[PDB]
């Protein structure tokens, strides 16, 4: 049984941070030997487990979600980080396990005539839970009274990153894959 | 429900919004900047006018809410700056000739030309046919027309226009609470805050001449040696201890002295610094001049430029048939693309100013993490400021001699400082006073106290008894001068650019002491002093988060503006011109005028 782990991550369509997709490839055996090629990867990073050893380690249950945050909004997908990303999207656990994935694809996501593609919840009336996932585009009012744009005080939540070729470092779109290793056995209770 | 949550939402529909319709007009605009073309042309107005719609759609809503409910003074900052409406306020019969107004000024400025009165065929523009002219002439008579040609045509012909654009926008500042059009204009300055970190419109008025009263001293002795000068230029032509006419000024209104440094050069003998030929002899074309800037910002601790600013900028002119405009800018077009357009040649002073923009860029890459309404200078003169700084500490020859243009020997010539520090003051002395009598003319204009007859007659009367400057030929009441000057004309404020060079040596002289610099203020180099960069990037990151007497005092140490760190840069010149005018005559009659005889 073996699977390759990065070729379905090198699909020309990645979900963007509303609608990240959560690409279960579990129950096979892989070659992290990518994970060590940080000349492509942008930002190589691990949270509660050993990134060098995370080949050795066998206790992985992996729940990759996929989605494409800018360059400055990277650094935002941290636990215990929050931000305009970090708390409308999908947020990472404060004692979440696992590591983070980033790589500068300004060149593939990005167009120079503005790619805007992609969404992400700019407003939202409370606070998304880690691991949920909210679909819905009703239009927000700060009140919280239903109504209908252009009504003064009714804006839509969803907006699109300005994506382009020609933006500076930290405003180039980076695609984002959360590997949430895990052990799948725990004897919780009898 | 309440306010202050129904305007950071709205604020945040504002600012996602925002950055998208300015980038696209920051693309657009830069696209036509560097590529000239009808195609670009339309591409630019179709994004432009996206942003201006949408932000003046916004900008109404903003008035909905109510300024004073709010309680948190960082989103007030931005609820204000939203709520400014200028010509909306006004009902839509009077906008659209206020808009004319402006449009036609603009136009009879822009479009406008004078004639030479010897060679009717000719009638050159001021950019650069009359440009030429005031900057590069020495004598009397081809000064005299082309100086007034420029305000016989231009400015009468803005003389009516100018007095609905005084009535109309007193009307749209008196639609708000703002007493007149200069009650408005002094509102940049105007803060609400906590006590003792306040400002007022009011004490505007009274700072300036606070300032302009010290200088006076420093200025007039500067007057004097000038004239002094100057009268060798033009002998029997003008009175020794007469105030200086308006011709001979080194440039068209008299906005700077600093043509006039061929014919006012303390010592003619020793030559100004220039490393432009052992420039080109180290082989630097285009990209070492910004590589080492680079590296003189990053000496002090300030941040290295990105790697998009090297590909997206232009940093030389096209060598294929694209026309661009070589006017150099630090283009900071948001998202983080800062850039700078640069026809830069193998010359100290394309060198130098590559670290004037980049002074820009450093300040943009600074306040870049303030909200969109916030990201800019503390006020209007703080983003100028900061640029100059940097060109003067690159051009001192203690930095020079770091980076390998000098010969590890070399004569640091007590001469060559008095030429550096004169050159320096035909430039920021020469302004101040000009700087100050147009907003005390507009001022008491937009107060009407100026008699209309006599705004013209009172330009001169102003003129002479706080700037030094008269006229070279009678002015009848007809004759706008104040109009005839882009900033006038265009609808801008000019009071930018006093506090600016005040802000520049409270910047420099507290930049030079933490950098423990001995010696006189204009030799002082911060280059590899961190200390310094991270005194001014303090300044430099808060933006206009907070009032510009908060943000003055982190870098100063002083609650307001003042010009005793400028009096300190000049104090070696000062100490000469004291010395050198014990033989001439200080301060200026305001009862002369050349063409009585
Ligand atoms: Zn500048």
């Amino acid at each position: 049984n073996l699977c390759p782990f990065g070729e379905v991550f090198n699909a020309t369509k990645f979900p963007s941070v509303y609608a990240w997709e959560r690409k279960k490839i579990s129950n096979c055996v892989a070659d992290y030997s990518v994970l060590y090629n940080s000349t492509f990867f942008s930002t190589f990073k691990c949270y509660g487990v050993s990134a060098t050893k995370l080949n050795d380690l066998c206790f992985s249950n992996v729940y990759a979600d996929s989605f494409v945050v800018k360059g400055d909004d990277v650094r935002q997908i941290a636990p215990g980080q929050t931000g305009v990303i970090a708390d409308y999207n999908y947020k990472l656990p404060d004692d979440f396990m696992g590591c983070v994935l980033a790589w500068n694809t300004r060149n593939i996501d990005a167009t120079s005539t503005g790619n805007y593609n992609y969404k992400y919840r700019y407003l939202r009336h409370g606070k998304l839970r880690p691991f949920e996932r909210d679909i819905s585009n009703v239009p927000f009012s700060p009140d919280g009274k239903p109504c209908t744009p252009p009504a003064l005080n009714c804006y839509w939540p969803l907006n699109d990153y300005g994506f382009y070729t020609t933006t500076g470092i930290g405003y180039q779109p980076y695609r984002v894959v959360v590997l949430s290793f895990e052990g799948s056995l725990e004897v919780l209770f009898q | 429900s309440t306010t202050e949550d129904l305007v950071k939402t709205f604020l945040e529909k504002f600012n996602s919004e925002a950055e998208e319709l300015s980038y696209q007009s920051s693309l657009a605009s830069w696209n036509y900047n560097t590529n000239i073309t009808d195609e670009n042309v339309q591409k630019m107005n179709d994004a432009g006018a996206k942003w201006s719609a949408f932000y003046e759609e916004q900008s109404k809503q903003a008035k909905t809410y109510p300024l004073e409910e709010i309680q948190d003074s960082t989103v007030k900052r931005q609820l204000q700056a939203l709520q400014h409406s200028g010509s909306s306020v006004l009902s839509a019969d009077k906008s659209q000739r206020l808009n004319t107004i402006l449009n036609a000024m603009s136009t009879i400025y822009s479009t406008g030309k004078a004639c030479n009165p010897n060679n009717p065929q000719e009638c050159l523009l001021l950019e650069p046919g009359l440009d030429d002219i005031m900057a590069n002439s020495r004598d009397y008579n081809e000064r005299l027309w082309a100086w007034e040609g420029w305000r016989s045509e231009v400015g009468k012909q803005l003389r009516p226009l100018y007095e609905e654009y005084v009535a109309l926008k007193n009307e749209m500042a008196r639609a708000n609470n703002y007493e007149d059009y200069g009650d408005y204009w002094r509102g940049d300055y105007e803060e609400e805050w906590t006590n003792g970190y306040n400002y007022s419109r009011d004490q505007l008025i009274k700072d300036v001449e606070q300032t302009f009263t010290q200088i006076q001293p420093l200025y007039e002795h500067l007057h004097a040696y000038v004239r002094a000068k100057l009268m060798d230029t033009y002998p029997s032509h003008m009175s020794p201890t007469g105030c200086l006419p308006a011709h001979l000024l080194g440039d068209m209104w008299g906005r700077f002295w600093t043509n006039l440094y061929p014919l006012t050069v303390p010592f003619g003998q020793k030559p100004n610094i220039d490393v432009t030929d052992t420039m080109v002899n180290q082989s630097w074309d285009a990209r070492r001049i910004f590589e080492e800037a680079e590296k003189f910002f990053v000496s002090v601790g300030l941040p290295n430029m990105t790697q998009g600013f090297w590909e997206n900028s232009m940093l030389t002119e096209p060598g294929d048939s694209r026309k661009v405009v070589c006017h150099p800018t630090a283009w900071d077009l948001g998202k983080h693309d800062f850039r700078i357009k640069m026809c830069t040649k193998v010359t100290m002073d394309d060198f130098l100013t590559a670290h004037h923009e980049m002074g820009h860029i450093q300040y943009d890459m600074a306040y870049a993490a303030q909200p969109f309404l916030l990201r800019n200078g503390a006020n209007e003169g703080f983003h100028e400021a900061v640029g100059e700084i940097m060109s003067l500490s690159a051009a001192t020859p203690k930095h020079l001699k770091n980076i390998g243009l000098l010969p590890p020997g070399f004569s640091e010539d007590n001469e060559t400082d008095i030429n550096f520090l004169f050159k320096q003051a035909l430039t920021i002395v020469g302004t101040l006073p000009f700087t100050y009598m147009l907003e005390k003319w507009r001022w008491m204009v937009f107060k009407g106290e100026i008699p209309k007859e006599q705004w013209m007659k009172k330009w001169w009367e102003m003129k002479r008894d706080l700037v030094g400057v008269v006229e070279p030929l009678p002015h009848d009441e007809t004759y706008c001068d104040p109009a005839s000057l882009f900033h006038v004309a265009n609808d801008y404020s000019f009071i930018r650019y006093y506090t600016r060079t005040i802000y520049q040596f409270q910047f420099q002289e507290a930049l030079c002491q933490i950098a423990k610099h001995e010696g006189p203020l204009h030799k002082c180099d911060i280059s590899n002093s961190s200390e310094a960069g991270q005194t001014l990037l303090q300044m430099l990151k808060l933006g206009r988060s907070k009032p510009w007497t908060l943000a003055l005092y982190r870098v100063v140490g002083a609650k307001n503006m003042d010009v005793r760190p400028l009096l300190n840069y000049f104090d070696p010149l000062f100490t000469w011109l004291k010395e050198q005018n014990r033989n001439s005559f200080v301060g200026w009659n305001t009862d002369w005028s050349p063409y009585a005889d």
